[PDB]
């Protein structure tokens, strides 16, 4: 799992 | 450029048909056109530009990442010697990912940012230079990855003091540059206390505001909190 | 070309980094240099090639059906002028289109067929130039269509006769070719039962031939087996 | 549904 981001 | 003879409206409706048919190279081509025609952008103008090239890189970013893990495993002990190709072909994805970045940053600086008065258009803008510079870090092993560093801190820290001062705490703009500023702190700056609280106290703002929305408002915000909880469950 | 001073083993090492990192327009880019050095194509060496484009075209042609319904629906009863837009972005797509079509079709004349003496490499080479003349035809609408439509039947025919004499029916290159020349009966050239039949022969011809396989063969061959069940399925 | 190819 990445960090996510927008 | 070569989007020079082709009307505004037009690039902006062949924008629209490239997002459907996910040709996201298009689409950042027709929006860049776009942007070139000096004309300050819409809140749907801004959206066709953002995720036009958040496509583009992203998938440059992952396909660089893929490659980077591929070299790092060749100077492993105890693994054979294959000769230049793993970096060159690293090099070569991460020159292409450098080169959309600087475009990026080149139409925010001429001349978006400087037209964008509005809070909603100057945090956007803000935003994203912010994400750039951050793209530009992860690639970054020189004698500028500090600089680079503190232009993305600089350019989400102008934005998030904009935000707070001019923009509800559920507003989307807000809570999507909260998160990629608390992304910064973790991926990119060795700040994984500050993106945890960043992250924590923003969710926990939002949550006290929501009483004030639509239902249609609030679905567009309780959507970029979950993405704020999600990182919260995997950094704690 | 732009490839002509690298070495052929690193453009076959970069096809394959390429494929890992899903850039298949890298990929097949790499593998148009190997091509191009002139010396003949190993078994790998083959699908990295028919994969990189495949892919490449696969992408351009989903874009296009995107589009062609599009322009297709804005030109129903009651649908708003919209002017060129969709046309001109259509035709874009559909341009690119043809020129990677075109350009596999090349490789294969200069020299890939005429020196592919072994019937898997044949086979291998005409059935692509069936599948690309096959995507010429999907966006042929004029005075040539019907002879673009008689170069794929053409292709795939003479793919047919080798490996019908040269190979067993279980081998994954007969079974493919089968695969696709059914879809070319179904999809082009308007012979739905032509398809099914052929389909239907391929598909009983190998499950007698599984007898003689390893089970590692037997995977192989029922994989494709599966294609042809599902064709049959959504046809009948 | 489309029609599959390989
Ligand atoms: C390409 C544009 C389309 C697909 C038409 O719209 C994208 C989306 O555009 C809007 O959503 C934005 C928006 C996103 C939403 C979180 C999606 O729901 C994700 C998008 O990438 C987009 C455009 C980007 C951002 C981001 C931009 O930073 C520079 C900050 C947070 C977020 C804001 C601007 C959202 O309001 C809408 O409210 C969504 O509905 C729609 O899916
Ligand atoms: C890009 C190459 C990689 C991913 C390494 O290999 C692709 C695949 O290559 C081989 O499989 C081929 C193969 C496919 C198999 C059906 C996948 O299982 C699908 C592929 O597109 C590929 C290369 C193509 C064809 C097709 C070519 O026409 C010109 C005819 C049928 C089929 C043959 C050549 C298969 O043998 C292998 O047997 C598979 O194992 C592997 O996944
Ligand atoms: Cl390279
Ligand atoms: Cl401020
Ligand atoms: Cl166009
Ligand atoms: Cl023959
Ligand atoms: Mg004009
Ligand atoms: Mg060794
Ligand atoms: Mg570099
Ligand atoms: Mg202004
Ligand atoms: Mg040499
Ligand atoms: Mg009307
Ligand atoms: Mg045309
Ligand atoms: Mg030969």
């Amino acid at each position: 799992q990445r960090s996510t981001s927008t | 450029g070569a989007m020079g003879s082709m009307e505004r409206a037009s690039l902006i409706q062949k924008a629209k048909l490239a997002e459907q048919a996910e040709r996201y190279e298009d689409m950042a081509a027709f929006m860049k056109g776009a942007v070139e025609k000096g004309e300050e952008l819409s809140c749907e103008e801004r959206n066709l530009l953002s995720v036009a090239y958040k496509n583009v890189v992203g998938g440059q970013r992952a396909a660089w990442r893929v490659l980077s893990s591929i070299e790092q495993k060749s100077n492993e002990e105890g693994s054979e010697e294959k000769g230049p190709e793993v970096r060159e072909y690293r090099e070569k994805v991460e020159t292409e990912l450098q080169g959309v970045c600087d475009t990026v940053l080149g139409l925010l600086d001429s001349h978006l940012i400087k037209e964008a008065g509005d809070a909603e258009s100057r945090v956007f803008y803000l935003k994203m230079k912010g994400d750039y510079y951050r793209y530009l870090a992860e690639v970054a092993t020189g004698d500028d990855k500090k600089r680079i560093i503190d232009s993305a801190r600089s350019a989400y820290q102008e934005a998030m003091d904009i935000s707070k001062k001019e923009m509800p705490p559920t507003n989307p703009i807000r809570l999507g540059l909260a998160l990629n500023f608390s992304v910064f702190h973790y991926e990119i700056a060795n700040s994984p206390e500050e993106a945890i609280s960043l992250a924590k106290t923003t969710f926990d703002e939002a949550m006290a505001d929501l009483h004030t929305l639509s239902e249609d408002s609030y679905k567009d915000s309780t959507l970029i909190m979950q993405l704020l909880r999600d990182n919260l469950t995997l950094w704690t």
